[PDB]
């Protein structure tokens, strides 16, 4: 039962992490239409 | 039990696969976001002193229309 | 066995199925009548309520549309948008210094040919 322990540690873990980084993409984008405007 | 002892190394398997991909996006952080503003800050001020230096040159542009008149 | 079900979670949450996707279900608001046409129907796998709490959820609606984000890896691809995006801005942002450059130049020689 120890692999399986592991498993879902880094499931939860990993999923932290990707949720995060998707977050941060999500600013970057919000950040290039903000200043797409300014260029336009 | 084998197709359970095998069932649980090809789960783990995708899992781990996953996570690679999770790990992709660990790598793929973006800094040159951070800069379009600045970049984008900056042209407005640019545009802006070209458009002073234009507004300084109108009014010469008509002292020098009505002294040739 | 509750052991090899646990297992099945796991193995139903790192994945690109959609299963519960490991609690990588996440959406990104990419810019776009016809989004109605397309915001409307769902998606590519994704769930017909929690998409219609995104549009919900979604912020400048009108410079943005809700979009699929399918875990990490398509957390990666936008990463990569991102950088092609922003290298086209701030290639755009030189096309505008180099116009405001052009026009303080000619506009410096214009007011000397102001004082002859």
């Amino acid at each position: 039962e120890n692999l399986i322990n592991k498993w879902s540690l880094e499931l939860e873990d990993q999923e932290k992490h990707f949720l995060q980084q998707a977050t941060q993409v999500n600013a970057w984008d919000r950040t290039l239409m903000q200043n797409g405007e300014r260029i336009t | 039990p084998q197709l359970l002892c095998q069932d649980v190394e090809n789960f783990q398997k995708f899992v781990k696969e996953q996570k690679q991909v999770q790990e992709e996006i660990s790598r793929m952080s973006s800094k040159a976001m951070l800069k379009v503003q600045e970049d984008i800050k900056a042209l407005k001020q640019l545009l802006s002193v070209a458009s002073s230096g234009l507004q300084r040159n109108a009014l010469a542009i008509d002292k020098l229309k009505i002294e040739t008149a | 066995t509750l052991l090899g079900d646990e297992r099945d979670a796991i193995l139903a949450k790192w994945n690109q199925l959609q299963a519960f996707w490991g609690t990588g279900k996440g959406f990104f608001m990419n810019n776009t009548v016809q989004i109605k046409q397309l915001i409307q129907n769902p998606l590519s796998g994704v769930d017909p309520i929690i998409w219609e709490q995104a549009k919900v959820d979604n912020p400048d609606p009108e410079r943005l549309i809700p979009v699929p984000m399918i875990g990490f890896k398509e957390l990666l691809r936008r990463l990569e948008v991102q950088d092609q995006m922003t290298k086209q801005h701030q290639s755009r942002l030189d096309i505008i210094s180099e116009d405001i450059g052009e026009l303080q130049k000619n506009q410096t020689t214009t007011m000397a040919k102001i004082g002859q």
